[PDB]
């Protein structure tokens, strides 16, 4: 059945006129068989990726992840890894791509070394937040004073938002009913703009003179849309500022704030109780090394959250591995020979006969040790 | 003017005078703001006051009124009792 | 019995105490400054059916014990893991 | 008559005294819509100004006859909410609007209005504003009650012997029965209805027997009948007969009778 694939494009909304606000671009050139793999994982269902070492596995697992938190905010994504290095690899893939770090979440031992730029444990977090917290309420506070409001308004976030729900969206909606008079051209726009003073400091000219009114409008939104931005990330922020104790925080980032939270196989083992006992609600498992990860060790994740209806909220999980590399350390010679306790979940299903995605570029070592570690594979 | 006073103590080291007028300035007009400085040389802590003061207001209501806001409330991070 | 090992029984670091019995609230000032004594006391919380089969059998097990043996995290995280599992096979559709 | 007062007012914007005295002038001699009008125009410059407010809502509550309907109702609420919106750490403010919400039918309102007061306020006011809050749930009953009062168990572990009394009246035996389980491994409850460890154990027996088919046994919900009935049976030996009879009648009215037998 040759699929029509129907490629439709969209103008990418503005994130505002600051050089911060755009957005990052992936600047790979993947593979049919990386672009297969990265389409079977944003696809509902069970994907399997067989990859050699340097064919970008880590990448496309990170794209995938990307697209997951682009197209589906309310989903969960939950990253088991084998290793910290692992850990570490996938999140500064994603923060060279782009998740939110107030969304973004490493679960693990506090006395780790997070070889990360940002810190990604729940104390790192909770001081990036309050640190977001701080900078937004200057914002807010700054905001207040371009717009001439009384009183300091960057007092906490929900004073903030408050003042936001309560002066700057009815100067919006004015705003909005001025661009929908049919009478009003984007001079017109321009001079109603009333974000001039708060965004003064943005790159000289906010509207270009020779600028049509699709593209003034279009600059109108991205600045509005940077000050929601910040809004509700303030908004994030304020069960944090709620919240006193600093286990609660971390509870309630965990089964709540974020929407992608990271941790290796043997951790959610251990804390496969506190998780079951929080309530988790994720949507989507995606996991690397499982050839490295024995099968109960992974089934863990599988199993963290409670039943409901009868089955289970997963919909996608994604198995990064290669079979073709070492087994997981077991130290019982009767339990690694008579009672199979090496072989892997990944192992398992190329075995039974599960499709599975072969990556087919290297792109790591020599041409003669493509063709070293290529004999085998 | 000892009943128009409200002695504030929990305060950290971080509160002033201005921020405790402005604290008290929502519940009336504060007449005086006297600060303890840690005075005493023998002690080593580096805190500019001893952690108490007393608030005196124009009224004796708005005195109240400033004890029962800022009675076991949160003022810069610690918990500040106010008491008549 | 060729090691004469004869009783093992789990035990649970719950807290570790100073001479004088107190919390070591700095961990780090107490490694850099002068320790007073090399004494240190172990709160433990020891194996609950163990107990129990010593209560039941009247054996002075802990008062024979001798010797205490520390592993590593990553080769002891072993009975949160076991703990889950059997949590798992309590539940019925995982 | 009020230029004088006006011009003081321009004179000194961010002062309180030339306010207090026109709020004062007009109080004396001014019309009520006057002294409203005066006293909103005090709220919108100076919202700040906890006494001020406080002053125009005392006078607002003493011109509002509690016959007049939900548009001035809504207007004090909407009041409420701005003096709310720039003095969210007010303890009293959150008091007397809560008063106000029990004044209202209101109920949903009400209880989300009370998850922001929380939300505000620090743990030190919770024990005022959950005083406040228990009579609402007291009166509301039902799913938000018990709602309410986990949340109460959440903040104070005190009135279990209530919360158990709640849980009977709405149909929530299992929640009854892990709650009891959970009360009685805490060994520090002390009943105030001079309850002791056999009566607890009479309690729980009895609710199990008179609600066996609404328990939800397993270790998903951590109810084992049995074996609880048996560790009574083996801690309580002076009523292991009544433990025995009761675990029987919970099998009877289960429908389970050779289990019964055995």
């Amino acid at each position: 059945k040759v699929e029509t694939l129907k490629v439709s494009t969209y103008k990418p909304p503005n994130n505002g006129p600051y050089p911060v606000d755009a957005p990052k671009l992936n600047k790979i050139r993947f593979t049919p068989t990386q672009i297969d793999a990265i389409y079977s994982g944003t696809q509902p269902g069970l994907t399997i990726i067989v990859g050699p070492p340097g064919t970008g596995k880590t990448d496309v697992a990170v794209q995938i992840i990307s697209n997951i938190y682009h197209n589906f905010p309310e989903q969960k994504t939950l990253l088991v890894a084998h290793s910290n290095q692992a850990l570490n690899q996938l999140f500064a893939k994603i923060v060279a791509l782009d998740i939110d770090e107030r969304h973004l979440l490493r679960l693990g031992h506090g006395e780790e070394e997070l070889e990360t730029e940002g810190s990604f444990s729940k104390h790192g977090r909770v001081e990036s937040f309050l640190d977001n917290r701080q900078r937004f309420l200057y914002e807010v506070s700054r905001l207040a004073a371009s717009m001439g409001a009384p009183g300091a308004h960057g007092n906490s976030a929900e004073t903030a938002g408050y003042f936001n729900k309560v002066y700057v969206e009815p100067a919006w909606a004015k705003f909005n009913d001025i661009i929908q008079r049919e009478d009003v051209g984007p001079e017109d726009i321009v001079r109603a703009f009333p974000f001039h003073a708060y965004f003064s400091d943005a790159p000289q000219p906010l509207f270009p003179p020779e600028a049509d009114r699709e593209t003034v409008l279009e600059i109108a939104n991205g600045c509005y849309r940077h000050i929601s931005k910040i809004f509700e990330e303030l908004a994030d922020v304020l069960p944090f500022e709620i919240l006193r104790r600093d286990k609660d925080k971390a509870n309630y980032l965990l089964t709540s704030e974020a929407r992608i939270i990271a941790m290796t196989s043997t951790h959610a083992a251990m804390k496969r109780g506190e998780i079951a006992s929080l309530g988790f609600q994720y949507d989507n498992v995606i996991m690397e090394e499982a050839a490295q990860i024995t099968e109960i060790e992974n089934f863990i994740p599988l199993a963290l959250q409670k039943p409901k209806n009868g089955q289970m909220a997963l919909q996608r999980v994604v198995l990064c591995g290669d079979h073709y590399q070492n087994s997981p350390v077991i130290q019982g010679l009767a339990f690694r020979h008579y009672a199979n306790l090496e072989q892997s979940l990944f192992s398992r299903l190329v075995r039974l006969g599960v499709p599975t995605i072969n990556l087919d570029q290297q792109g790591r070592a020599r041409p003669s040790i493509s063709n070293l570690y290529r004999w085998r594979y | 003017r000892w009943k128009a006073t409200v002695y504030v103590g929990g305060l950290a080291p971080a509160v002033t005078a201005t921020v405790l007028h402005e604290a008290f300035l929502p519940f009336g007009e504060i007449a005086e703001i006297n600060l303890p400085r840690n005075e005493n040389p023998n002690t080593a802590s580096t805190e500019p006051h001893r952690g108490f003061a007393y608030v005196e207001f124009e009224d004796p209501e708005d005195a109240k009124e400033a004890i029962d806001n800022m009675d076991q409330s949160e003022l810069f991070g610690r918990v500040i009792k106010v008491s008549a | 019995e060729r090691l004469g090992l004869v009783h093992v029984r789990a035990a649970e670091i719950i807290q570790v105490l100073d001479d004088k019995g107190k919390a070591i609230r700095d961990p780090q000032a107490y490694f850099d400054g002068h320790t007073r004594s090399d004494i240190r006391k172990i709160q433990l919380r020891l194996d609950a059916t163990s107990y129990k089969a010593d209560t039941e059998a009247n054996r002075n097990v802990y008062e024979d014990i001798n010797l205490i043996v520390r592993r590593s995290s990553r080769e002891n995280n072993f009975k949160p893991v076991l703990e889950s599992i059997q949590d798992l096979t309590l539940s019925e559709v995982p | 008559d009020d230029a004088p007062y006006e011009q003081d007012i321009l004179r000194n914007p961010g002062s309180i005294r030339p306010w207090l005295s026109y709020i004062e002038y007009k109080l004396q001699h001014g019309t009520l819509r006057e002294q409203a009008f005066v006293m909103e125009r005090a709220c919108v410059q100076l919202p700040r100004s906890y006494k001020l407010w406080k002053m125009f809502r005392v006078n607002h509550i003493s011109k509002l006859n509690p016959a007049i309907f939900a548009t001035e109702y809504q207007k004090v609420n909407a009041l409420f909410e701005r003096a709310l919106i720039l003095l969210n750490k007010m303890p009293r403010i959150w008091e007397m609007y809560l008063k106000f919400l029990m004044q209202q039918p209101l109920v949903t309102f009400t209880r989300r209005t009370f998850d922001r007061a929380l939300r505000a306020l620090p743990i030190t006011q919770h024990n005022r504003i959950w005083a406040l809050y228990r009579p609402f749930a007291n009166s509301a009953e039902g799913i938000t009650a018990v709602k309410i009062w986990r949340r109460y168990m959440q903040v104070h572990p005190e009135d279990a012997e209530d919360f158990i009394e709640l849980l009977i009246q709405c149909g929530l035996y299992t929640e009854a029965v892990k709650k009891y389980i959970e009360i009685l491994n805490n060994p520090k409850f002390q009943s105030k209805n001079a309850k002791g460890h056999y009566e607890l154990w009479s309690e729980m027996v009895d609710l199990l027997v008179e609600h066996a088919v609404d328990i939800e046994t397993g270790h998903e919900t951590g109810i084992d009948v049995e074996r609880i009935i048996r560790s009574g049976i083996e801690r309580f030996s002076d009523q292991r007969g009544k433990l025995w009879s009761g675990l029987a009648t919970y099998w009877i009215r289960r429908g389970n009778f050779d289990r019964a037998r055995d």
